RNA sequence: CCCCGAGAGGGGGUUUUUUUUUUUUUUUUU
């Protein structure tokens, strides 16, 4: 099949079977390969993840000139749950928007910040996912900036309500981000406020992290 | 199209003294008297044209004109220009030809001017006074053996770019002139680059002294922190009169352009200049204005 | 074996052209003004070609920089939606389509005079919105128009063609449905000359028999080139009188 | 972004651009689209097809295909594939494109799938191909328009046989000439810019460059539906933004949109 | 739309769709209309004027006879023009040396005929091609040419813009031919063409029926028995329809295969599948269902109980398909079938004798009788003749028409007479035909 | 990547050489190279040598299951992945320059597309079970000639393998092996052998495109000194049969047309004397394995 | 060679894809 891996006999088909709000853990600094480390777990209902986050920066960018650094963000499917690369894309995409916005650029002229979040494990008990997971990844990457040493602006976190994700800054008073898939309609207020109270609740649990340990 | 224009057709992809034109490959003549120049190739007595043009003949050079291409940098052209990179000792700046332009360091006038010492730190700070994406002035001092251009701002006239915004038209609506800067009504200025490259900016000092510690500022990136939104408006307005004008293959001039932006005046928004009918009518009455005043 | 009347007792193939007749010829140039230098439309029978000229310009990278010649790089996307069939991969890797890039880039080396644009590039980007048989053809007359459009100096036209083989009986320019029942020669003549910038074989041609259908090529792609020659001058006219 | 200015014209722009009476550099108005141009059903060999031009060059080309296929384990019968010119097929704007507009023509959530159904067991699936010519800018709101066009002109052919595959289980058959007009209600996607605390619809290139913002806006069935989406248009000058600007902006794509269509809807 | 180009020449756009396997795929081909098609007639003297050479620098014959076959008027000299379902039908009387003389065939009729049926397709082409000074017959590119190339009107079914198609062929030869006083006679048994001929709405057009036409010939007593054409106890169900079928076959519910039928017994049929080792029996008269011997026929499993001891859902018919295989293994009960369609026919032209049973010597108008085929494996046909005395003791080719659900016994007509029993010029000549061996001499082209 | 300087002076005397009837090995304009084939001890182990330049082919099959779309044919596939050994002039795995991929689409055409190996002959059991031989191409020393050296490797190695032999039980396949009983052959419908032509102007382009009487110089299996110097080339595919199997000029110097026509005549003699050349040696090479097969049993 | 300076100084001459009308005796000359 493929000359750089080993995937087995081609015959071979894979094996098909028959038939409080959330709970949070936040760890940084557990990998010395990288500038910034971050590892959040968060167990709710019929859905547990747990994903990685890896800063690696300021380092090299050997192309023209820039005054201030160019951030990017790979999403990377885990053990378990598979998603689709466009889908994974798409998150890097809302994801970057989302830090450039935070992240004090200025300060590292001509230089990289490559942010990877691991999406390890993510369990689906039930006996678009990736709106859900949206808020966990924010958290990791600030976690792992802040613990790299990178300048933010401020502590920017998520919340998630019925297929509609907003990042917020600033106590909340302003918007990094906004997504929303599915859902309903002229929700958009009830929205907003189910997820400050998710952005407050990240950001309190973040600074204590980033104190305490 | 209260808000949008929208044009539709169906079944179809798209819509669908005497100047010799000849094609690639055609014979031009048979004479080897003549001197072959650009657009043609020979063979012992036959000449050829290797583009698609208007046979040239101007004493015993015979060439081919092409109907299209890039500009052609000639030496003394006044021409607008982007900086694309900083190097050494030296800046390539985009002017809209096949390669970059340079701008040697020596060919510069550098802040505080003659009074300045020659330092040996400035060919390592370049990027203080030029760096990637300024618009200047230039004039194009010499010529490379391949036909690039060598580009100088040895003067106040020259140098770089601000107070106002940045439009572009095909290079062949824009000839040599005596000057290519002007002044116009509304108290902004234009400046003309032969390469098509346009600069329109709020009238300074300079520009009024023209026709009648500020050498430390002349590469700030600052602006005029005081323009009026009426030049704003302006601006705007000579930016879409100029289109129109190249929308119509009419060539720029300064006086096409005044005519044109006194014209536009029966629209009382200025967006309405975007539209296509506005913009051939508008080319349209200049050159019958310009019909009936010449007669 | 076919049950088609591919070539009829009355002479008449499947479409109604006889065996020496082109299809419907329409070119089309400056079609794409604010994306590149030079631009063409072709419209070969049911094949549509746009093909884009962006050069002679700056390299990207001065290491691929030639200080005696241009670079000139040819890619052509044959769209998913080319065929009656869409196909599911893409096309843009295929080793059919490298091969198609490659011959089109060592046709033009020495037609377009590369040499007076010393540390230039020229880009030719080729979009094949519909397929309908000698697409080979139809690529090499969509270039040839757009590099002129361009201004860009070269010696001569270069003209393309294709000239089935049914047992015995040539047909000049085959559709899909031709090249699939019988083996086709695809040639690239230049100007109004014999000679040959590209011949094309896939199939098996008896020996006998090549001469003869490179000799209706040739007077076919003579006559491409009249046609695009004829519709040059015309667009020539309508922009030099204004 | 895409084009390239230095910090004098970004300024003067911005500065424009922020006023109280936003000043556009065309002198359009906050709501005011830039002049286009659609051409439709230029590819016999294509069910549906689209071309639009925009004023800078811009230009998109849309292709519609058919599929007979089994709904039963083909769950997306709406596939939008995006190629733009330039750009690897995995570059992350074409990746992020085509994962958007896919949520945007979903089966279920702004399409009448029920249109492409032809039997109890089999439905037409619908590949939707999307080539970007040229681009200035974020190309989302220009594919949009022209895929409405495309599926607003596209025919797909006529069942003859029997639609009860679980008795009678007959071989989909069609007729030999006859096409039914496809019937549905494609979505438009609106692109907004945010410069200082004003909402400009369809960004200029130029314009984009000095937004602090941007929000991707779909649009369908008289209302507006998601995705919903903001979107970084530059990231050199990319700034948060108060809640009501998002309010503001959803509420000015409400209330310009049916005139957009209106415009649009013309056979 | 419609392009025209330099030469005269103009291209549309013929669009149509194929379906495949349960599959829809839309067809396009460009459509070139000309302006230089012959019509072939030693009468016009303009076509040779504007004709051009082929591949082989060879210009085309015109061949349709300047004084064709001359009837009673207002007919006079006349050219025939077919439809596509005279020519289905009748082909055998389309080969008759003693009618048909000068044919004109539309290129839209030869294209339906190849579709409907190769075979006839290609017998007909055989008469174009084997023309000589008895026969003659034309292909007329009506398609191709723009004078008579019509367009599909707003609202009107694909059968009627063909017949519409032919009409116009014959209003442009009628035209066409005015000069030479030869008229045009479009011979054509469906209801539309004649009724829009009777009416005369447009231009006036010779329409006849098949068997009308017939009955105008000096001949028509010697060739009216070859015109194609309660009989019952009980009645043969329908076939199945073609898109039923096809699904049957895909989803492992039916099976074709060649039956085969023993003259030591007609009530009784084999099939030989290829998912079965030993051959399924099909038992009875309803369940052969008027199949021949040799025929490839489209059967369906029979119930279990139904079984010869020597189900609602498709995954049952699958199931019982499993046991029927596992039954044959075992050798004790075999499985048992019904054909439900009929792939191909192993019909074609037959020889036997008339049955003196069936024929009444006091009758003197046209009466029904049978015909005993030669084949002993095959049932007996059916006859309309009025010579049923002069054939009684002779041997004589037929050729099945059909055979409806209704009637007992299939349906043909008469072909030829060979000539009396035990005769060696009748007996050699039928001997020969029977084992499928060509004996007419060698065409022009061969020689 | 790596570039080779060719002087002035050299390019000017090569050119000049052939101006004057002159090739540097001594071989004449048309004149190809001798061939020379050497089989292993294993079926469809071959070596192809041409003067300096060689060429290892080794034929190998597996057994694989068919592709849906073709239940009857089994799978042949032809690699032809260039290395450094050949010259530090090609980057190792490099299989999408220009010449790589012209190199492998004709060979590719000239065997695989033409049908020159039975594939339907290489099913075992339809739609399930089949053969999927592999024709791999090792090119070790280039002097040229790496298309026409590739296609008599991969040719004469097809041409001189033999499969296991198999009987079949249904669906379960005995695999023979040799000691047991003796392995067959595979089915070769056709023996297409291809020769290159390389073009040189020995004036300047102008002439070329727009001069009167044709000067255009065309000598068949260039070395590497004349390949590096060429203007254009072209490759053409015969058999015995007097068909041509396929004919690639990609592009380069505009050569005539009856020039290209009598350069498929002159290959035509060249391919029969190759192929009856290829033919002999095998026979030989059959001679060989039996006189020892006989020597060993008697020996046995 | 080209650019620059009242005084032979300086700057440059560009880096795998449109392929499927199925049936009952050896050999030779006819
Ligand atoms: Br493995
Ligand atoms: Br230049
Ligand atoms: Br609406
Ligand atoms: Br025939
Ligand atoms: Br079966
Ligand atoms: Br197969
Ligand atoms: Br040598
Ligand atoms: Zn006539």
């Amino acid at each position: 099949q493929d000359r750089r891996r080993l995937l087995g006999p081609a015959a071979a088909k894979p094996m098909a079977f028959s038939n409080s709000e959330q709970e949070l853990s936040l760890h940084t600094g557990f990998i010395e390969n990288c500038n910034g480390s971050a590892l959040v777990e968060a167990r709710s209902l019929g859905h547990q993840t747990s994903l990685i986050s890896a800063v690696y920066g300021p380092r090299s960018i050997r192309g023209s000139f820039t005054s201030q650094g160019t951030i990017s963000i790979q999403l990377k499917n885990g053990l378990l749950e598979k998603y689709n690369t466009n889908e994974l894309k798409e998150v890097s995409s809302f994801l970057m928007g989302i830090f450039n916005s935070v992240v004090n650029l200025s300060r590292y002229p001509k230089s990289g910040i490559d942010i990877f979040v691991y999406l390890t494990y993510d369990k689906d008990l039930t006996n678009s996912q990736i709106s859900s997971l949206i808020p966990h990844c924010i958290t990791s990457i600030t976690l792992a900036l802040a613990d790299a040493g990178i300048e933010l602006v401020d502590m920017a976190g998520a919340g998630e309500a019925n297929g509609t994700v907003v990042s917020f800054i600033k106590n909340g008073e302003e918007i990094v981000g906004f997504w929303k898939d599915d859902g309903d309609d002229e929700d958009l207020l009830e929205c907003l406020d189910r997820c400050k109270e998710q952005y407050n609740r990240y950001r309190d649990l973040m600074i204590s992290c980033l104190m305490n340990q | 199209s209260e808000v949008i224009t929208i044009t539709k057709r169906n079944g179809a992809f798209q819509n669908s003294s005497d100047s010799q034109i000849v094609t690639p490959g055609e014979l031009v003549t048979d004479d080897p008297i003549w001197m072959r120049g650009h657009g043609t190739y020979f063979l012992d007595n036959m000449t050829y044209s290797s583009v698609a043009g208007t046979v040239s003949r101007v004493n015993r050079l015979l060439s081919v004109i092409p109907l299209k291409g890039r500009y052609a940098p000639e030496t003394g052209d006044h021409v607008v220009g982007r900086i694309a990179e900083v190097g050494n000792k030296r800046w390539k700046v985009d002017i809209g030809g096949k390669q970059h332009a340079v701008l040697m360091l020596g060919s510069v006038n550098l802040p505080g001017g003659i009074l300045r010492r020659k330092s040996e730190s400035d060919e390592l700070q370049m990027r203080s006074f030029l760096k990637e994406g300024d618009l200047l002035n230039a004039e194009v001092q010499s010529l490379f053996q391949d036909g690039s251009a060598s580009l100088h701002t040895r003067s106040l006239k020259y140098g770089k770019l601000r107070n106002g915004m940045f439009c572009q038209v095909p290079s062949s609506l824009i000839v040599r002139a005596k000057n290519h800067t002007h002044n116009l009504p509304g108290n902004i200025t234009v400046v003309l680059g032969v390469n098509g490259y346009i600069w329109l900016r709020k009238t300074s000092q300079m520009d009024l002294a023209r026709d009648t510690e500020s050498s430390w500022q002349i590469y700030s990136d600052e602006n005029d922190p005081s323009i009026s939104n009426n030049i704003r408006q302006a601006i705007c307005r000579y930016a879409n009169v100029i289109k129109a004008l190249a929308f119509c293959e009419i060539g720029i001039t300064q006086q096409r352009i005044v005519s044109a932006y006194e014209a536009s005046m029966v629209y009382s928004n200025v967006g309405e200049l975007i539209e296509k009918n506005v913009m051939e009518s508008i080319g349209s009455d200049i050159l019958t204005a310009e019909k009936m005043r010449g007669n | 074996m076919s049950r088609l009347e591919i070539y009829s007792p009355e002479g008449l193939r499947l479409d109604g052209r006889r065996w020496n007749e082109l299809r419907r010829f329409e070119s089309s140039i400056n079609t794409h003004p604010h994306a590149a230098d030079g631009s063409s439309y072709m419209e070969q029978g049911n094949n549509k070609i746009i093909t884009l000229v962006k050069g002679p310009k700056e390299p990207r990278l001065k290491s691929q920089m030639d200080t005696s010649k241009a670079l000139l790089n040819v890619s052509v996307n044959i769209t998913k939606f080319s065929k009656f069939e869409r196909s599911k991969s893409s096309h843009k890797n295929e080793r059919r389509v490298l091969e198609i890039q490659t011959s089109l880039v060592r046709m033009f080396e020495k037609n377009v005079m590369l040499n007076i644009y010393p540390r230039t590039v020229i880009d030719i980007e080729i979009h094949v919105l519909e397929q309908d048989g000698g697409i080979m053809g139809s690529l090499i007359n969509g270039i040839t128009l757009a590099l002129i459009d361009a201004g860009i100096s070269m010696f001569d036209y270069i003209s393309g063609i294709s000239v089935g083989l049914y047992d015995t009986t040539p047909l000049l320019d085959t559709n899909s449905l031709e090249e699939n029942a019988m083996s086709t020669v695809t040639l690239g003549v230049v100007g109004k000359s014999e000679k040959l910038s590209l011949l094309l074989v896939e199939d098996k041609i008896p020996l006998d028999r090549l001469e003869n259908v490179l000799a209706i090529g040739i007077a076919g792609a003579h006559r491409v080139r009249d046609l695009m020659d004829e519709e040059l001058r015309k667009h020539a006219q309508k922009r030099v009188s204004n | 972004g895409h084009m390239s200015l230095s910090v004098a014209e970004k300024s003067y722009l911005y500065d424009s651009l922020a006023s109280t009476p936003s000043i556009r550099p065309d002198g359009r108005l906050p709501h005011q689209f830039r002049p286009i141009e659609i051409f439709t059903d230029f590819l016999p060999s294509s069910n549906g097809s689209s071309r639009i031009i925009a004023s800078d060059g811009s230009e998109c080309i849309v292709s519609i295909k058919s599929k007979v296929v089994d709904h039963h384990v083909e769950n997306e019968l709406l596939q939008v594939d995006v190629d733009i010119a330039g750009q690897r097929d995995d570059a992350l704007v074409v990746e992020t494109i085509t994962s958007l507009l896919n949520k945007v023509l979903k089966s279920g959530s702004g399409v009448d799938s029920s249109k492409l159904q032809l039997t109890k067991k089999y439905s037409f699936k619908i590949f939707v191909d999307v080539l970007v010519i040229s681009s200035h800018s974020h190309p989302i709101s220009l594919i949009s328009f022209a895929i409405y066009s495309a599926l607003n002109s596209t025919y797909l052919p006529k069942l003859i046989s029997a639609f009860d595959d679980l008795e009678v289980e007959e071989l989909p058959t069609f007729h030999d000439y006859d096409m039914v007009k496809l019937d549905i209600n494609p979505p438009l996607v609106f692109i907004l810019a945010v410069v200082g605390n004003n909402m400009l619809l369809d960004p200029a290139a130029n314009e984009s460059e000095v937004a602090n913002n941007g929000l991707i806006i779909s649009w369908s069935n008289g209302k507006i539906t998601s995705p919903i989406r903001s979107v970084a248009l530059n990231d050199s000058n990319v700034k948060s933004f108060k809640p009501h600007l998002l309010k503001q902006g959803l509420a000015m794509v409400e209330k310009y949109a049916p005139d957009v269509v209106r415009s649009l809807e013309n056979l | 739309r419609r392009k025209r180009l330099a030469d005269g020449l103009s291209v549309t756009q013929k669009v149509f769709v194929r379906s495949r396997n349960g599959g829809a795929t839309k067809i396009v081909r460009e459509h070139y209309l000309r302006s230089d098609i012959p019509c072939l007639s030693r009468s016009c003297t303009k076509c040779p004027q504007i004709v051009v050479p082929d591949a082989q620098n060879e210009l085309p014959k015109f061949i349709l006879s300047d004084s064709p076959l001359e009837l009673s008027a207002p007919i006079g000299k006349h050219y025939v023009v077919l439809d596509t379902n005279v020519v289905l039908q009748a082909i055998d009387l389309l080969e008759n040396p003693n009618c048909f003389f000068d044919v004109i065939v539309p290129q839209i009729v030869l294209d339906e005929v190849r579709n409907k049926s190769y075979p006839v397709y290609t017998r007909l082409r055989t008469l174009c091609r084997d023309s000589d000074d008895h026969k003659r017959f034309i292909v007329f590119h009506n398609e191709f040419s723009e004078h008579t190339f019509v367009e599909r009107l707003p609202n009107e079914t694909i059968n009627d813009r063909n017949n519409r198609a032919i009409r116009k062929t014959c209003q442009w030869y009628s035209e066409h031919l005015k000069p030479y006083d030869i008229n045009v006679v479009l011979v054509t048994n469906d209801r539309l063409n004649r009724e829009a001929a009777t009416k005369e709405v447009e231009s006036n057009i010779i329409t006849k029926s098949l068997v009308q036409y017939i009955e105008l010939l000096p001949n028509a007593d010697d060739i009216r028995d070859s015109i194609p054409q309660t009989f019952s106890d009980f009645t043969f169900p329908e076939y199945y329809s073609t898109a039923r079928v096809m699904g049957g076959l895909k989803n492992g519910v039916l099976y074709q295969g060649n039956i085969q039928i023993s003259e030591y017994n007609f009530l009784e049929g084999s099939v030989s599948l290829p998912r079965f080792s030993k051959p399924v029996l099909i038992v009875g008269q309803k369940n052969l269902n008027r199949a021949f011997n040799g025929d490839q026929v489209i059967v369906e499993l029979l119930p279990q109980s139904e079984w010869k001891a020597p189900v609602i859902s498709d995954k049952q018919r699958r199931l019982l398909a499993k046991d029927a295989m596992i039954a044959q293994r075992s050798k004790k009960i075999q499985p048992t079938a019904k054909v439900v369609y009929i792939q191909r026919r192993s019909w074609r032209q037959y020889v036997g004798q008339l049955a003196p049973s069936s024929v009444d010597p006091q009758s003197s108008s046209t009466q029904n009788v049978f015909v005993i085929l030669m084949d002993k494996c095959l049932p007996k046909v059916r006859i309309r003749t009025r010579r049923a005395a002069e054939l009684l003791d002779k041997r004589i080719v037929i050729s099945i028409d059909s055979w409806p659900t209704t009637h007992k016994y299939p349906l043909g007509h008469f072909v030829r007479d060979l000539g009396t029993i035990e005769s060696a010029q009748a007996e050699t000549e039928a001997l020969l035909l029977e084992h499928d061996v060509e004996y007419r001499p060698f065409s022009k082209k061969v020689l | 990547a790596k570039d080779i300087e060719i002087s002035a002076s050299e390019s000017k005397f090569i050119l000049e050489a052939l101006r004057q009837n002159y090739r540097l090995d001594g071989r004449s304009f048309d004149q190809f190279r001798d061939v020379e084939i050497t089989f292993g001890k294993e079926f469809g182990d071959v070596s192809v040598k041409m003067g300096n330049t060689k060429v290892h082919c080794r034929i190998s099959c597996q057994i694989a299951q068919p592709y849906e779309d073709r239940p009857f044919e089994g799978l042949f596939v032809i690699s032809t992945e260039i290395s450094p050994m050949a010259g530090s002039q090609f980057e190792n795995g490099n299989i999408t320059g220009e010449d790589e991929v012209l190199c492998s689409r004709i060979i590719e055409k000239s065997v695989r597309r033409s049908g020159a190996l039975d594939v339907e002959g290489l099913c075992i059991v339809a739609g399930s079970k089949c053969w999927a031989v592999r024709a791999d191409v090792h090119f070790l020393d280039c002097d040229g000639g790496f298309i026409d050296a590739s296609c008599i490797a991969v040719m004469a190695g097809l041409m001189h393998f033999k499969k296991p032999d198999i009987t079949v039980h249904g669906e379960q396949i005995i695999v023979h092996p040799v000691n047991e009983r003796e392995p067959v052959p595979l089915g070769i419908l056709h023996i297409p052998i291809c020769v290159t032509f390389s073009f040189f102007n020995p004036q300047d382009t102008e002439e070329n495109i727009k001069g009167e009487t044709n000067s255009e110089i065309s000598i068949i299996d260039a070395t590497l000194k004349e390949e590096l110097l060429r203007d254009g080339v072209l490759t053409v595919t015969l058999n015995k049969n007097r068909e041509v199997v396929q004919v690639s000029k990609a592009g380069g110097l505009p050569m005539d047309a009856l020039t290209l026509m009598k350069c498929c005549h002159e290959a035509y003699s060249i391919i029969e004397k190759i192929t009856d050349q290829i033919l002999q040696l095998l026979k030989e090479d059959s001679e060989k394995r039996n006189k020892y097969a006989a020597m060993l049993t008697s020996e046995n």
